């Protein structure tokens, strides 16, 4: 419990070694705090790319849900973490995962105008067509927070 | 009731009142969009108070008292859409957590 804890605090606070020595001594990888993070969330959302790669290979979940139905995918993309982004389809993140008003990790890519993540979550299939618990696509989205370029490359699909 | 309560229990009610009440919301009633200068609980209280006997968002001002106890006018639809946006961009960016 109290492992777990201080787990959760080392992934959202970018310390690697606090974290490797909390998983060597059996702190559990798929803790949760009050609102359903896990320290595969903070540590997307907070850009610690070491510390998503060891939760990983520890056997993080890769499509857990926090309150709000974030995945660390969306975390990850809502945050502008490319790298991120591109380890957590490595290790099996549903590109399509929907959060509590339908949005998925690329109407969140599309919101901030990131292209770079755009693109790679439209390599590993992400779904131009989904709408949003509010009628949108990810290109509404994008027009929506004037990324012009961003809408056009998504309307051509 | 905790942080985390108050938020879950708040969010929760925007996304019912976005899914399953028909706009527009109060009558047509119009209303301040939210401060952004001012802590968000407050700020949401502010923006709806003078809107009375509205039964569509009477959990959310009931709710939003219990959380605050001391640009343009828009509908309140979008008022209840661009709140609980705002609150799960707040959680996004690492406020609450």
């Amino acid at each position: 419990s109290d492992l777990d804890k201080k787990l959760l605090e080392a992934a959202r606070a970018g310390q690697d070694d606090e974290v490797r020595i909390l998983m060597a001594n059996g702190a559990d990888v798929n803790a949760r705090d009050s609102y359903g993070s896990t320290p595969l969330h903070l540590a997307a959302r907070e850009g610690h790319l070491e510390i998503v790669e060891v939760l990983l290979k520890y056997g993080a979940d890769v499509n857990a849900a926090d309150f709000i139905g974030d995945t660390p995918l969306h975390l990850a993309a809502y945050r502008g973490h490319l790298e991120i982004v591109e380890v957590l389809l490595k290790y099996g993140a549903d590109v399509n995962a929907s959060d509590i008003t339908g949005e998925t990790p690329l109407h969140l890519a599309a919101q901030i105008g990131h292209l770079e993540i755009v693109e790679v979550l439209l390599k590993h299939g992400a779904d131009v067509n989904a709408q949003d618990k509010f009628g949108k696509t990810p290109a509404d989205i994008a027009a929506d927070n004037g990324h012009e370029d961003i809408a056009e490359v998504l309307q051509k699909l | 009731v905790p942080p985390s309560t108050a938020l879950k229990e708040l969010i929760e009610e925007l996304v019912n009142i976005t899914q399953n009440q028909k706009a527009p919301l109060c009558n047509g009633s119009m209303v301040w969009s939210i401060n952004l200068t001012a802590g968000v609980y407050c700020a949401a209280l502010e923006s709806l108070i003078n809107v009375s006997g509205c039964s569509a968002i009477e959990k959310t001002q009931r709710m939003l008292n219990g959380f605050c106890p001391h640009d343009t006018k828009i509908e309140v639809a979008q008022f209840v859409k661009d709140l609980l946006v705002h609150l799960k961009k707040l959680f996004r960016e690492g406020q609450f957590n």
